DNA sequence: TATAATGGGAGCTGTCACGGATG
DNA sequence: CATCCGTGACACCAGG
């Protein structure tokens, strides 16, 4: 199961509306390198490869986790669609 | 096959089908290390089956990485016919269920086969890991009831 | 712009005539030697569009900077060859004849 | 937990039911002799007969796999939910029961033995007839149940 | 080692010939060793005799028929993809009736196919078998109407394709009606047409109540015999020219023509015996003196009335009936389709014979063979019954010879099959098994023939029975068929005899299928064996009476499936019937005379016969199957050996010393391991592999042709563009992969080059060569390669050339060369094992050796069934197997137990008595008491009332083994299982289910043309098919975006996958996808039908999908 | 009015769900007579498009959902806190 | 054919002197049961510690007696007692008896017993016993040196005629959980990995524990020495 | 499947036609799916 | 390119429900 | 307001 996946559920009005709020993170954490992160450096996903532990390059996980820290804000007409794209292309080049 | 030593939201995927099923994200991931110059170049290591070395498959294990598969087993006569699963690569060429899966699927082991899908896309694998996984559908659509239970062996030594 | 609906009706001659890119008057598909599509055949390049990318018939112009040219020589015009798969053709009756749907 | 022929235990109740019942037939035997019973009649007084027997020696064989033998695998199987009804380990103890001919009609003669005992080359024939009738009628069923899922999605999904 | 048999019945006949069935029927079609004059008017002789004479004029009769020599053995047929065939010739007359003109002459019609020593042909290279049909038999029936209950219709039925079905009928308002062709008109009619006058019909059939006066019609006897048959030519061909010589030609083609209409000789004498008539031909009527004379129609109508009125002696006909049910074998369906290419043969004669030059008119001139042989060559190539020859091993080669299918030409159309075709109907006892058949939509329409039945000449199936007259059991063997069969008191073949007298005071008997205790007294038969009640692959299952008829189905159907493997065994428990199936088979190679054994090689064995003569037997060494399992022979024999008549020579693919070798003799416990034998899940040891049971080896074919081109030649060359030495390693000199070399996916087996298109290069293209300066060759790389998860040892290549001699191959074709690649497979994690008993199960954990439960002498079991298996399954005679299979290990014995009539419990535990004293006095000799592990697990046993509390160890442990368990100890522990484990030797198959052919996934590949959409199959490297129930489920969870991707990126989103596809190897998210290509073509297919569909927009202003492209 | 599961799938409005169902001429004939405008409501209709369905990850009640960190959210609050 | 095996990593997890997880990979093909399943019989069986294995309490007769002025039972004393974590802190002793006198209302705990030379109660705060106003309590209790497991019906040591004798809870190991897993070294496919859990009393701890172990099975392997 | 009110967009049609008609296999003195599909 | 020639020929054998035609 | 008749529909994957 997903860590902590009854709290997301709880987090939600529709179990479809956390669907689509992780995978645009998702998105957004793959467009920008993961530079836009609200996780800590000890928060960060790891993955265990045959050096040593990596960051995981998972953006779902990492959405997810961040959607659990309470660091993300989700709603309905929040910011002009263009808007949200060019600050954050502002604040994280690409 | 059966793979009781799996953990409910796992299941067994052979190396030789992971590979194909993931081919564009290891050509890339092998671009990434040393593996290859370009994503030609690797397409060309990986045409013949001699010509595949170890960092290869230590490779396709970063691809999967978090990644989940849909089992599907016909006839899909409900919604649970469809399940995903993080994939646990296997040696061998049979794909390894969970137990408490088979009910769901109505899947036996006395030659029964399974299709394998890999959703591209962040949006698919957010639905496939949320909405499809199968450590989340525990209950019945239909009763309510339990769906993945106890059964067979579970409840004998039980 | 956005798909939202799908209307279906009836099309007028006229309206068959419109989609059509030239009528087809010969019963033949491919000649026997060349493999080639045959003139004013169920295959003609020069009714339902080029066989190779940007290129006519008989190969006076072979490449995209003539885009929408129709060959002189041959009348294929220079387009992408999916659209093959597109371009209607038709059939001129020399008596009208009913669709058997809205009859049976 | 194992299966060998001798955990199919046969209950030491069973002769007694057989006997007891032949006694019953011939009582039904002369009631037709003198017109007493007419033959629907003597035929279903003969089939109800034969369905309490097996319902007797059914709990015969669970009562002495309770008291006597607790953890007999078959007993123990089948009170988990692990494997098996009571009509299977019946006909595995102690007898088969009623057979039906390919009209539907059952035979007034029940195959007496179980499949420890084995069946003879006539009770085996017999019991073929069913056993095709069930095949064949799953093998149709199974495209109506299709056929009406098919529906059921049209006339639903929006 | 001995082999004890059990079982008291004596066999007093043997199994017949069991492919007689086949060779028997093609042998009396063809009459090819019968010298012409003493040929019979059956086969294609009749097929001649009723196609010829043919007349107007000119007449073109038929002499005789001779059929030459195959012009090729059947081993080269199998190379060159050939068909073993042999020429026809007919002798044919032409006669011109004024000239009196006689030329006579042999005509060649093509050939026609031979069938081999076993049964089957080859057509094209591939070996077939013609399955037997199973048809109602032609006759005239009676049947219940459903609609009205006191009323019957009486049905008339001629051979399939060989004239119309009539029916008779008493309509509500009184009057007899016959229906034609689909046309009810009155019988009156034709009756009249017949002759029949109201004196003659009132006189036979006034005596049934007043149904004759519903046959009492004026207006028709009112006219002559020709103004009714006018009449009746008028109520069958509406428009038709009513002419005299039409309605005569129409009559007498429709009731008595004996080329057109033909009941059997079957339906000819079922006619005459359920009418009490004679029939003079094959017809319901005749054309004599110039008038239609009665045959069948009165008697038909006479038999209507008096069962309509109730008259004694008339019952209706139970169509299902064994008796009014026939087969039709190879020689008649072949015969069929002779005559079919004959009649067209015929037309093209007769057209032929109109205008030509009537004189200068040969028979060779006259005869286009060409639609004969077509008819011919269409049967053997694309009917329902010419099936690819199932010879995974030589069982299944067998049973596929002696199926009966109710589908094919003439057949049931499937999904239209009741429970009544299906049915296990009384009348199969004996004939046909109740047990081999499909699980599945098939059900009861492929069925098996009994072990002992046999087919007799007019089609029906006859079963054997002993004669009993006064309670003495003769040797006298009558073969019944069911009609027959149901005249008499049928006793059971177990009765007890005291050596050839009945030796019960009451005996089980059948009268018409029904049980019934009788006495010795009235016993008129008794059966040959319980053999007789069902088929070859169900009568190899010990015990059978032990197991459900569900599993036994399965265990019947599953040995068609196993594997010949490399070291096969025979079973440890067998049914007295492993050896008939080797030797009538044609698996092994027995000696012919008794002699000396010559020489002994790997590929041949010379033997010297008592005549002097030196006989040489070649060897089938490691050839290919049709299902790619390897079929080779190996020298049982040694220098020196003498030999009788009939001794094994050499054993066959899946054959031990001449037993029929299926399997492997495992060691099985019957346990639990720690779920890894979940639901019919098997665990098995690495052992297994070690000493290599349950390896086998298979062979697998790849072909390549090279052929002329409008744009140059494809010639197959070592000198193959872009390849390193690497790549060209174990190419020989012409390009072919060397025999011997090791060939894995990817790998080349045949070098080839193409020439390319136009290809005219891109810019892109042309400035690459410039900065490396290298021209573009003309050819390019189409070798053929080793597919994906293929490969193995290259044994063979064969290379055929244009221009070499004895070759020609088609149009076109330079060249073509095959590859053999030859792999042994061990036994992995996904392949699936059987028993016998229907216990299926797929292995799915090979564990090692010292993690096997064992033995205390420390002696691993081989395989680990769990038994939940058995309880639901009710086949416990696995469980009888295991129990006597044990007693054997120790013994070192094998057994007989025949089905019904085999080994009981009590003679199983004395055999594991001996066993039991084999398996613990040698250690109690050995110096070693009993062990503490096997004092808890006594402990425990006598918790479980299994042994008697107060013996001794030994005394317990005894008892245990007479219950066929053992004490176990846990491999990874040492300490013992916590009860004591059923443990001994199980027959176990390998069936042909392999996960190395099932394995397939694929990124990308191959779209098909008009959909754009995947193409499906593992051999063409295709997608899994996503159909609308997975659409549902997808739908069910809510997955818009993954249906999305199905629906679109992932299958005919050309632009959409092309850019998923770029953007996954390029680390970027995919893209959102574009219409699928399907939707294009469906809205251009609509519009093709007049019909405009077009997208909008919300403003209900239209969209271009196409982009502008088909917009002018 | 009671109808079966049949003729109430098949006398649905949109013709891209009955057409794909049964009686597929009937269907469209009857739809191109009357120049039927599907709206593509239902599932089917959209599964025929390839397009997104109106359901789960689909439905217009929770697709235009957006998600946005607290640092580029206030990021965003300055530039309107500005003008 | 040709094999290379490198030295497996020990890996030590714990939560105290009560705890502690021991991974040690990768193991070759069947290891882990092989090492863990030995370890664990001696773990539960041979490791040396403490247990009460008699009780005096006076005017009481037999161990199902009750006892006025205290609400518990004498079983619920003896269970108690079973759960005493005695530490012996010299080598050389083997037997100890413990004093307990009290009265009055007062909770009894395992500080109250009279301390004696080098025996470390563990757990002082131990639940005895409540007594009442008018309930006395002296009772002398017997704690052995020992292994394993001993019913009381086993040694029935008696050193006075109403000395109840009580199962000798000795193991200072509480339970031993073990599990391999597959693992994997590069190509290298079917490796094995060990996971030891070990509980104690806290008398001795769980890596003591296994060491004493490791050393025991030496010790035993080294028996095939001397015919 | 969740114990907990639904969510909205849940294409609950399609979860209502597959639990009618995924036990259909298993409708067997009663009348059956033929009564089913007669309903 | 010219004697005269003037109307074909298979067909081959479900099971149910539903809506429309006829009678 | 009935009977008769023509026309629909009759499970999924796999390999073929
Ligand atoms: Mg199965
Ligand atoms: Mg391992
Ligand atoms: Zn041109």
């Amino acid at each position: 199961a997903e860590p902590g996946i009854d709290k997301l559920f709880g987090m939600v009005d529709s179990k479809y509306r956390l669907t689509v709020v992780v995978a645009k993170r998702a998105q957004q954490l793959l467009r920008h390198g993961f530079k836009n992160t609200v996780l800590e450096p000890e928060e960060r996903p790891k993955m265990q490869t045959l050096e040593g532990l990596f960051d995981d390059p998972n953006a779902v996980t990492w959405a997810m986790k961040e959607l659990l820290t309470g660091r993300l804000v989700f709603g309905e007409n929040l910011v002009p669609e263009d808007r949200l794209q060019k600050e954050m292309e502002r604040l994280y080049p690409v | 096959v059966v793979g009781p030593q799996l953990k409910l939201h796992q299941c067994g995927l052979p190396k030789r089908m992971a590979l194909e099923l993931f081919k564009p994200f290891l050509l890339k991931k092998m671009e990434e290390k040393g593996i290859a110059p370009n994503v030609k170049a690797a397409r060309r290591m990986l045409e013949r089956q001699r010509d595949i070395k170890d960092e290869v498959w230590d490779a396709l294990e970063e691809v999967i990485h978090g990644k989940v598969v849909l089992l599907n087993r016909a006839p899909t006569l409900h919604r649970l016919g469809i399940q995903a699963f993080q994939p646990v690569l296997v040696e061998g060429q049979s794909i390894q269920l969970h137990p408490l899966v088979c009910e769901a699927f109505n899947a036996d082991f006395d030659g029964d086969q399974m299709a394998v899908h890999v959703p591209l896309s962040s949006f698919a694998q957010a639905e496939a890991r949320i909405q499809m996984l199968s450590a989340h559908n525990l209950l019945s659509p239909a009763s309510g009831e339990p769906l993945a239970k106890p059964s067979r062996d579970i409840i004998l030594g039980l | 712009k956005e798909v939202r609906k799908v209307r279906i009706a009836l099309a007028s001659p006229e309206k068959i005539r419109s989609w059509s890119y030239g009528e087809v008057e010969k019963p033949e598909t491919i000649n026997y030697r060349t493999l080639k599509p045959e003139r004013d055949g169920l295959f003609d390049e020069r009714i339902f569009g080029p066989i190779k990318d940007y290129e006519c018939a008989c190969g006076k112009y072979k490449r995209q900077r003539f885009e929408g040219k129709v060959c002189e020589r041959c009348g294929v015009e220079v387009t992408k060859s999916i659209v093959r798969r597109y371009r209607m053709g038709h059939i001129e009756l020399a008596t009208p004849a009913a669709h058997i749907w809205f009859v049976k | 937990i194992t299966i060998g022929i001798d955990d199919a235990v046969i209950p030491e109740e069973k002769k007694q039911y057989l006997e007891e019942a032949d006694r019953k037939l011939l009582q039904i035997e002369q009631a037709y002799e003198m017109g007493f019973l007419t033959d629907r009649e003597r035929y279903d007084q003969i089939l109800q007969l034969w369905t309490e027997t097996t319902e007797k020696v059914t709990q015969a064989v669970f009562k002495n796999f309770e008291e006597n033998y607790p953890f007999n695998p078959l007993y123990v199987m089948a009170q988990s939910g692990a494997r098996g009804n009571p009509q299977q380990i019946r006909q595995l103890c102690g007898l088969r029961g009623l057979m039906q001919k390919p009209s539907g009609e059952t035979f007034e003669v029940p195959v007496r033995s179980s499949f420890r005992e084995g069946l003879t080359v006539l009770e085996y024939f017999i019991s073929s007839h069913g056993a095709r009738k069930g095949g064949a009628d799953t093998a149709l069923r199974t495209a109506d149940s299709g056929y009406l899922t098919r529906k059921l999605v049209d006339v639903t999904h929006e | 080692m001995e082999i004890k048999r059990f079982g008291r019945i004596r066999e007093v006949i043997p199994l017949p010939p069991l492919t007689e069935i086949q060779v028997e029927s093609y042998r009396r079609a063809l009459q090819a060793d019968v010298p012409p004059e003493k040929r019979e008017n059956v086969g294609i002789q009749a097929a001649f005799r009723e196609t010829f004479p043919i007349e107007e004029g000119l007449v073109l009769d038929f002499l005789e028929y001779r059929l030459g020599e195959p012009p090729f053995p059947q081993d080269e047929c199998r190379e060159k993809d050939l068909t073993y065939q042999a020429p026809l010739y007919a002798r044919l007359q032409l006669i011109h009736k004024d000239t009196g003109l006689i030329k006579e002459d042999e005509v060649f019609l093509g050939h026609i196919p031979l069938m081999t020593e076993d049964g089957s042909f080859i057509i094209n290279g591939a070996d077939r078998v013609i399955v037997s049909q199973i048809h109602r038999s032609p006759g005239v029936y009676f049947t219940p109407d459903p609609a009205r209950p006191g009323r019957y219709i009486a049905s008339i039925i001629p051979l399939p394709k060989r004239g119309p079905w009539i029916d008779l009928e008493v309509e509500p308002n009184g009057v007899v009606s016959m229906k034609v062709n689909k046309r009810k008109f009155p019988l009156v009619l034709l009756l009249r047409v017949l002759g029949y006058d109201q004196e003659t019909l009132a006189r036979e059939l006034g005596a049934y109540g007043e149904l004759v006066q519903g046959l009492m019609d004026e207006s028709v006897f009112a006219m002559r015999p020709e103004e009714a048959l006018i009449r009746l030519f008028t109520l069958l061909r509406p428009g038709d020219p009513p002419k005299r010589d039409k309605a005569v030609a129409y009559v007498y083609g429709l009731i008595a023509d004996p080329r057109r209409y033909d009941l059997g000789e079957a339906g000819r004498y079922k006619a005459e015996e359920k009418l009490g008539i004679r029939l003079s031909g094959r017809t319901l009527a005749r054309f004599e003196d110039g008038e239609f004379k009665d045959e069948v129609f009165l008697p038909t109508l006479r038999y209507l009335f008096a069962l309509t009125a109730g008259v004694p002696g008339h019952e209706v006909d139970d169509i299902d009936h064994l008796g009014n049910r026939r087969i039709r074998t190879v020689g008649e369906l072949m015969t069929d389709q002779f005559r079919v290419g004959l009649a067209r043969l015929a037309r093209g004669v007769r057209e032929r014979m109109l205008m030509g030059s009537e004189d200068s008119l040969t028979p060779a001139k006259l005869v286009n063979s060409r639609p004969l042989e077509a008819a011919i060559r269409e049967f053997f190539s694309r009917s329902q019954l010419s099936q690819f020859k199932d010879e995974t091993n030589p069982l299944s080669s067998l049973r596929h010879k002696r199926r009966i299918s109710a589908l094919g030409p003439g057949g049931l159309t499937r999904e239209r099959a009741g429970f009544d075709v299906r049915d296990v109907h009384r009348t199969h006892y004996g004939r046909i098994c109740p047990v081999e058949t499909p699980e599945g939509a098939n059900i009861g329409l492929i069925t098996s023939l009994a072990a002992y039945a046999r087919v007799d000449e007019l089609g029906f199936i006859r079963t054997p029975y002993r004669r009993v007259v006064g309670g003495v059991v003769t040797d006298e063997v009558v073969y019944m068929t069911a009609t027959e069969e149901d005249r008499y008191t049928i006793a059971q073949a177990n009765t007890p005899l005291e050596g050839n007298r009945i030796a019960a005071e009451r005996v089980v008997a059948r009268r018409k299928g029904e049980p019934v205790i009788v006495s010795p007294e009235e016993v008129e038969f008794m059966d040959v064996s319980p053999k007789q009640v069902f088929s070859v692959n169900t009568n190899l299952i010990p015990f059978l009476e032990h197991d459900d008829a569900n599993r036994a189905l399965m265990g019947s159907n599953m040995q068609t499936q196993a594997v010949p493997l490399i070291r096969a065994q025979a079973p440890v428990v067998m049914t007295g019937l492993e050896e008939r199936v080797v030797r009538d088979s044609l698996a092994a190679l027995y000696a012919e005379e008794d002699g000396e054994v010559a020489k002994v090689d790997g590929n041949r064995i010379v033997v010297r016969y008592e005549d002097g003569r030196l006989v040489e037997y070649p060897l089938r060494r490691f050839y290919r199957s049709n299902q790619g399992t390897a079929l080779d022979q190996r020298p049982r024999v040694v220098v020196g050996q003498r030999v009788r008549k009939g001794d094994l020579l050499a054993d066959g693919p899946a054959s031990e010393n001449g037993f029929l070798a299926l399997g492997q003799n495992v060691l099985v416990a019957i346990m639990p391991f720690d779920g890894y034998n979940f639901e019919d899940a098997i665990v098995i040891s690495e052992e297994l592999l070690k000493r290599d049971f349950y390896t086998s080896i298979h062979i697998e074919r790849y072909e390549i042709e090279a052929r002329d081109t409008k744009l140059g030649p494809e010639r197959i060359t070592r000198d193959i563009p872009h390849l390193s030495e690497a790549a060209l390693r174990d190419l020989d000199e012409e390009g072919v992969v060397r025999i011997g070399a090791e060939v894995k996916p990817g790998d080349i087996l045949v070098g080839r080059t193409s020439f390319k298109g136009e290809s005219e290069p891109t810019p892109e293209e042309r400035l690459l060569r410039s900065i490396f300066g290298e021209k573009a060759r003309d050819v390019k790389d189409t070798s053929l390669r080793v597919p994906p998860g293929e490969g193995g040892i290259v044994v063979r290549t064969v290379r055929l050339r244009r221009g070499d001699p004895g070759v020609e191959l088609k149009p076109g074709v330079r060249e073509v060369v095959r590859v053999y690649v030859a792999q042994k497979r061990k036994l992995q994690v996904g392949d699936k094992l059987a028993n016998r008993h229907g216990n299926k199960g797929v292995v799915a954990k090979i564990l090692p050796v010292e993690d096997m439960p064992h033995l205390p002498d420390g002696t691993p079991v081989d395989v680990i069934l769990n038994p939940l298996g058995v309880p639901s399954r009710m086949n416990l005679g696995q469980i009888l197997e295991t129990h006597l299979g044990l007693a054997g290990y120790f013994l070192g014995q094998r057994y007989i137990s025949p089905i019904f009539d085999g080994a009981k419990e009590p003679e199983i535990k004395e055999l594991l008595a001996q066993a039991f004293e084999v398996y613990f006095g040698k250690r109690k000799g050995e110096g070693f008491g009993v062990d503490k592990r096997e004092v808890e697990v006594l402990r425990r046993a006598e918790k479980l009332g299994l042994v008697t509390p107060g013996k001794t160890p030994e005394e317990q442990l005894k008892e245990l083994f007479l219950q066929g368990k053992v004490v176990l100890y846990d491999g990874r522990t040492g300490e013992p299982i916590e009860g004591p484990i059923v443990v001994g030797q199980m027959f176990i198959m390998k069936l042909y289910h392999m996960v190395e052919d099932k394995m397939h996934a694929r990124s990308t590949g191959p779209y098909s043309l008009i959909t754009q959409q995947p193409l499906g199959g593992k051999a063409q490297f295709g997608g899994q098919r996503f159909g609308e129930m997975e659409v549902w489920a997808l739908e069910a969870y809510g997955a818009a975006h993954t249906l999305q991707e199905m629906l679109t990126l992932k299958s005919d989103d050309i632009e959409g996958r092309n850019a998923a596809y770029e953007a996954i190897i390029k680390g970027e998210d995919v893209p959102e996808p574009s219409v699928p290509e399907s939707f294009r073509v469906l809205v251009k297919e609509l519009q093709a039908l007049a019909l405009d569909v077009q997208t909008l927009d919300e403003k209900d202003n239209p969209v271009d999908i196409f982009e502008g492209l088909a917009s002018k | 009015l009671l109808m079966g599961v049949t003729k109430s799938a098949l006398s649905t409005k949109s013709w891209l769900s009955a057409a794909s169902f049964q009686n597929t001429t009937h269907v469209l004939t009857e739809a191109a007579i009357a120049g039927k405008k599907d709206e593509l409501i239902g599932l089917k209709e959209n599964v025929i498009l390839g397009r997104l369905i109106p359901a789960g990850t689909g439905s217009d009640f929770v697709r235009f959902t957006q998600v946005v960190d607290q640092k580029t959210l206030k990021a965003i609050e300055e530039a309107r806190k500005e003008a | 054919l040709d094999s290379k095996l490198k030295a497996p990593v020990f890996t030590v997890r714990t939560q105290g002197r009560e705890y502690g997880e021991f991974v040690l990979e990768p193991l070759e093909r069947g290891f882990g049961v092989t090492l863990g399943n030995p370890l664990r019989r001696i773990l539960l069986s041979s490791i040396p510690g403490t247990a009460v294995t008699s009780v005096y309490i006076e005017d009481v007769l037999h161990e199902f007696s009750t006892i006025p002025g205290v609400k518990e039972d004498v079983v619920e004393i003896i269970l108690n007692l079973k759960e005493l974590v005695v530490r012996f802190l010299n080598p050389s002793l083997q037997t100890v008896t413990l004093l307990l006198k009290a009265e009055g209302p007062k909770e009894v705990k395992a500080r109250d017993f009279l301390p004696v030379a080098d025996v470390e109660i563990m757990n002082p705060d131990l639940h005895i016993a409540t007594l009442e106003e008018g309930g006395r309590l002296n009772m002398e209790v017997r704690v052995d040196r020992g292994v394993g497991y001993v019913p009381a019906e086993k040694h029935g040591i008696k050193d006075r005629i109403n000395a109840i004798p009580v199962d000798a809870v000795f193991s200072p190991v509480r339970r031993v959980a073990f599990q391999v897993e597959d693992t994997r070294l590069g190509q290298r496919t079917d490796l094995d990995k060990l996971t030891l859990r070990i509980w104690t009393d806290g008398s001795v701890t769980p890596l003591e524990a296994l060491n004493q172990a490791v050393e025991i099975l030496r010790e035993h392997l080294t028996y095939f020495s001397n015919p | 499947s969740m114990a907990r009110p639904v969510s909205i967009g849940e294409a609950v049609g399609i979860v209502a036609a597959q639990s009618i008609g995924e036990p259909g296999t298993q409708l067997t003195i009663t009348q059956g799916l033929p009564r089913v599909i007669e309903l």
